[PDB]
């Protein structure tokens, strides 16, 4: 609640939505915040001025670097990501901002303009609907990642491969750093347990 | 024979490095285009025999045609998305204005494209903060003074 | 550059990404094959029975064209196995990954092989394994040159990988080059 | 995630600084820092203890860890050990770097600091890539590494993950 832990849940974002492999959930009440901070203390605005902008700056970064990374995962995954929203179950977290979302519809939309215009309409009859959701890649959730345990977790299933004779059990304590598939920890980055 | 003119569309993005972009390649868009229908029209006229006033020994070739049209279509797309994925990344790399060794090898469609990108970045950054706020172009790289 | 996101290769997986070119590049190569029937107006090797193919005949086909004529019944053709992926040269690779040039003799060794594992041949359990091992024992010797760890000429090195190799080769250099110019920030 | 913004959380770690002027608290969103007081130790982040040095307002002093006789003992260590030991800091590589580069006139013994902290680095990367092969031969699913850095970490750890994401394919092609 403290303007502390309002950066340290920023950096913990960034970082997680640097290295998972699907876009994660809007943090829109920790952007706002951060850009009420900064809206702030920019009015108040001599060394610790100096002192003030600096660290402005630093703050400035993480958020700008950390809505980058949505925007790219947004434009790579666009068709999944419009799906996903439309089938969304009322009350599970939307993984887009209401702004966020309006940026993918229209990327949807001049995308598959710009295909049908230029290439699908002189096209046969019979082959000018290209399905999206099958054309453009999905998140690839079976990619290894490295995590740092802010939380003790025990009984996390371990699946080396499809072979369920080579599937233990292994317990993740506070602090420790592992290496292991995604698709086995994606709740538990998702919770907070986890730091990617 | 059949899809190599396809071929060529995918080479030449291939052969260019960093993301550089070649002339459209206008001349192969039509051809591939054009043997498609070809392809669709032969195609559209065995089966009619293999229905009636042919045999069922077409279908092995009707296959084989259908599978070529397939083929470039997936060839034409992907030649399509690549050009714009390279676009995209004009205006993070030079900005909202591009130069003339780009916009001279870009498509009228392709301009467009990046036109309709860039005004709904510009719509999305401006909500980000009060009326007009936050240029997430900036600040690319870590601070260090 | 930095913000192109080019569609990457699934061809490892069930089946290729669509928008791949890389995968569009693989599938262009060719696997031999055997006609198990007659292709009628397609015999110009692209009167007699209106220009087809004998039944019987051995082509060379594009991965794409073979992966959507075959069928397991095997009723328009049946394919063989590249060289690359019999037994002769599993044996070699099997012995010592390192010194087989996996660029000429591929250049999309496991991509290629993983997709011509649609085929059901009686040895694809031959095949898949052997692409494991081969990248097991070559993982050492990319990620060593990739890092330069021991000062050598990679040129030479990265000149016998095969295109999946390459790209790890890539993303090693990328990461000890980035470090080692942050390294040096004035 | 580069070199660059591994250091920019290093910047966030406490170091001692001795200030040459006075100053009342600052109070950034982060956190209160201060007072300061000429000639008085004070706890500020890295980021402000480099400007405040090339601003010539302060003496950096040096980690306790930042010593010939304990690094040379670390190297060492490091080298008998087939596993990674206990690094001084979590940002061991960062925190020498920029103190070598903006306060080395703060720091006895530079020259040598710098190449022990460099053959450390050197043993760690190269003990990384014999590790790797031990767990790619074992065709490990899972790995733990707490004395693993980040900027460790970050550097080989994408060759790493790409080669390790393969090889779960071609584990399952027949599947």
């Amino acid at each position: 609640l403290t303007p502390a832990e309002l950066i340290e849940r920023l950096e913990q974002a960034w970082m997680n939505e640097k290295f998972a492999p699907e876009l994660l959930e809007s943090k829109p009440e920790i952007v706002e915040c951060v850009m009420e901070q900064l809206e702030h203390m920019e009015e108040n605005l001599d060394l610790k001025v100096s002192i003030h902008q600096m660290e402005m700056e630093r703050i400035r970064y993480v958020l700008s670097s950390y809505l980058r990374c949505r925007l790219m995962k947004i434009e790579k995954f666009f068709p999944h990501v419009l799906e996903k929203e439309k089938t969304r179950p009322e009350g599970e977290p939307s993984s887009l901002s209401p702004e966020e979302l309006a940026f993918a519809r229209e990327f949807m939309a001049n995308t598959e303009s710009y295909l049908k215009n230029v290439a699908l309409k002189h096209m046969p009859p019979n082959l000018q609907k290209v399905d999206l959701f099958r054309a453009v890649p999905k998140p690839d959730l079976d990619s290894y990642v490295f995590l740092r345990v802010r939380e003790r977790q025990e009984n996390i299933l371990v699946e080396p491969d499809t072979d369920e004779q080579r599937d233990y059990v292994i317990d993740l304590e506070k602090g420790s750093q592992h290496l292991i598939r995604y698709k086995t920890i994606a709740p538990l980055v998702a919770s907070g347990a986890v730091q990617l | 024979m059949f899809c190599e003119k396809a071929m060529e569309l995918i080479r030449e993005l291939h052969r260019a490095p960093e993301g550089q972009l070649p002339a459209f390649n206008e001349d192969g868009l039509r051809q591939v285009l054009e043997e498609m229908k070809a392809l669709y029209e032969q195609n559209q006229s065995d089966v009619n025999e293999a229905k009636s006033g042919g045999r069922s020994d077409l279908i092995p070739t009707i296959k084989f045609r259908h599978c070529s049209l397939l083929r470039n279509r997936r060839c034409t797309v992907a030649y399509l998305y690549d050009r714009l994925l390279r676009i995209r990344a004009l205006r993070w790399e030079y900005g909202s204005i591009l130069p003339n060794a780009l916009r001279f090898h870009m498509a009228a469609e392709e301009m467009e494209w990046f036109n309709n990108y860039k005004r709904s970045l510009a719509t999305y950054m401006r909500s980000l903060g009060g009326d007009e706020g936050l240029d997430i172009t900036q600040d690319m790289k870590p601070p260090k003074s | 550059s930095e913000a192109y996101f080019r569609v990457e290769s699934g061809a490892l997986g069930p089946e290729e990404n669509f928008l791949s070119l890389d995968d569009i590049l693989m599938s262009h190569e060719k696997l031999p094959v055997r006609t198990e029937t007659a292709m009628p107006r397609l015999g110009a090797f692209f009167a007699e029975t209106d220009n087809a193919v004998p039944q019987g005949s051995k082509l060379e086909l594009p991965l794409w064209l073979a992966k959507g004529l075959f069928d397991n019944k095997r009723r328009i053709l049946s394919v063989e196995l590249p060289k690359i992926y019999q037994e002769g040269w599993r044996t070699v690779f099997s012995a010592d990954p390192n010194v087989v040039d996996l660029h000429k003799m591929g250049p999309h060794f496991y991509g290629f092989g993983s997709q011509l594992l649609h085929f059901d041949s009686p040895e694809n359990a031959d095949i898949s394994q052997s692409l494991l091992q081969t990248f097991i024992g070559r993982f050492r010797r990319i990620m060593d040159s990739s890092q330069n760890a021991y000062n050598e000429d990679t040129s030479a090195l990265v000149a016998r990988l095969d295109e999946m190799e390459r790209g790890l080769f890539q993303t090693g250099q990328k990461g000890l080059n980035d470090f080692q110019c942050w390294e040096k920030g004035q | 995630m580069d070199a660059a913004e591994v250091e920019f959380l290093a910047e966030k770690e406490l170091v001692t600084i001795i200030p040459n002027f006075s100053l009342d608290k600052i109070y950034l969103i982060g956190g209160d820092l201060g007072p300061f007081n000429p000639g008085l130790p004070v706890e500020v982040p890295l980021w402000l203890a480099i400007n405040l040095k090339q601003r010539q307002k302060c003496r950096l002093l040096p980690p306790e860890w930042m010593d010939v006789e304990k690094l040379e003992k670390m190297r060492d260590h490091e080298r008998k050990e087939e596993t990674f030991t206990p690094m001084p800091s979590p940002y061991y590589m960062e925190l020498t770097k920029l103190l070598l580069n903006h306060a080395s006139d703060n720091i006895p013994k530079a020259d040598e600091i710098r190449t022990l902290v460099k053959d450390m680095w050197d043993t760690r990367i190269a003990k990384l890539r014999v590790s790797a092969d031990s767990f790619v031969r074992q065709q490990e699913a899972h790995a733990k590494l707490d004395n693993l850095t980040l900027m460790e970490i970050n550097t080989s750890g994408t060759f790493l993950t790409q080669a390790l994401n393969h090889m779960y394919k071609l584990r399952t092609n027949l599947q």
